[PDB]
């Protein structure tokens, strides 16, 4: 099928709340090799965010039950967490490898580079949420490095209020808080991203202001939550 | 639980 | 182990993974032994959640298909996806309906279990009716009517007017009249008498099902006010 | 859209 048909299919699936369909469309659009338009890019992101999101959320629930059941009830919770975990790693590995094979090497401008480098940061972070063993330190460093290169590219080439730069600070700050356990570096990173944007609320445009202000709100709420 | 960037 | 399959079902349920949930209770029902009623309720919640996600996707896309009055490409694409969704939805309804015919109804040994499973049978044929077009549809509608009606007869004879299950049956049977049979006056009078009869015997409410009865009475009355609009 | 019997449940 042709890219534009697949896109319209993805939008039907989205409207129907059938995100696995949605991801399968956008995955196959990506596999055609062409650079993604940015409506398309957003579609890929939404599909995959909702598909891992359901697992992340089941994983968390079954994880809590597993650790709060000291019998053979624990054996059953463990096996179910693991089965959930392995679906979740399959979802991240899929996005991760779409990002290595198509999306990052095709990115022509800073904006897209930051977008995908961020996504690569995120999907590594979802894998880190869930990793045990020697696995962990590698996954984490992957995530950190993807964020870091994205961060550097946005401080040099995007405005302080660009939604995609703001979003990257928000998620990079979350990585520092949640994964690395460095609340102090997470706060400083979020606080500067909020302050630099709030001093240029001029300069937002019509296509971006709802997103940029909503992210600024979350930077602040996180700030509030982490200073408690 | 921290909040990360939502969908647009 | 019937009890493992049931413990996983509850786990699936907490993880909001209703297809896993439904697969557990499916194979539980296939062990061929009468379901307990904690079990029967797990089965019913599972498939209600599994089929409900399809019904809701069906309505969305079926609506897009109507708003795209050609617009032929968009309407064709919407039609196709509708039909893909329909076929998942028929598989789910058929799965449940053979569980009802093969295990649950034949094994129901108490009146309240029979009404529960005949109502359920009314329900899944109704979900198939929502979505049938043409030849199929009369047969499907008949079967739904017939299951509710049998249920309705047993429940008037055996259960108290405020029993959650008898109230729920009147609620669904009346929704069948209004929505599938397009007979609103018959829907209104079924719902109104089921409400009035439960108000006449508020003393039959018990502590442990109070809440469900009271909630369904409210839903009865809300349909009526909606249908009289 | 009419309301049918919800889960208990
Ligand atoms: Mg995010
Ligand atoms: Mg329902």
């Amino acid at each position: 099928m042709d890219k534009n048909e697949l896109v319209q299919k993805a939008k039907l699936a989205e409207q129907a709340e059938r995100y696995d369909d949605m991801a399968a469309c956008m995955k196959s659009v990506t596999e055609q090799g062409a650079e993604l338009s940015n409506e398309e890019r957003n579609l890929l992101s939404v599909a995959y965010k909702n598909v891992v999101g359901a697992r992340r959320s089941s994983w968390r629930v079954v994880s809590s039950i597993e650790q709060k059941t000291e019998e053979k009830k624990q054996q059953m919770a463990r096996e179910y967490r693991e089965k959930i975990e392995t679906e979740l790693r399959d979802i991240c590995n899929d996005v991760l490898s779409l990002l290595e094979k198509f999306l990052i090497p095709n990115a022509s401008q800073a904006e897209s580079k930051v977008f995908y480098l961020k996504m690569k940061g995120d999907y590594y972070r979802y894998l880190a949420e869930v990793a045990a063993g020697d696995d962990k330190k590698g996954i984490v460093d992957q995530s950190q490095q993807a964020y870091q290169e994205a961060f550097e590219i946005s401080k040099k080439e995007m405005q302080p209020t660009h939604p995609i730069r703001l979003g990257l600070a928000l998620n990079f700050s979350v990585f520092y808080y949640e994964i690395l356990n460095s609340p102090e570096k997470a706060c400083s990173l979020a606080k500067t991203a909020f302050d630099e944007a709030i001093a240029e609320l001029d300069t937002l445009s019509e296509e971006s202001y709802k997103d940029s202000t909503l992210i600024m709100q979350l930077l602040r709420d996180n700030l509030t939550l982490w200073t408690s | 639980r921290s909040t990360s960037t939502p969908n647009v």
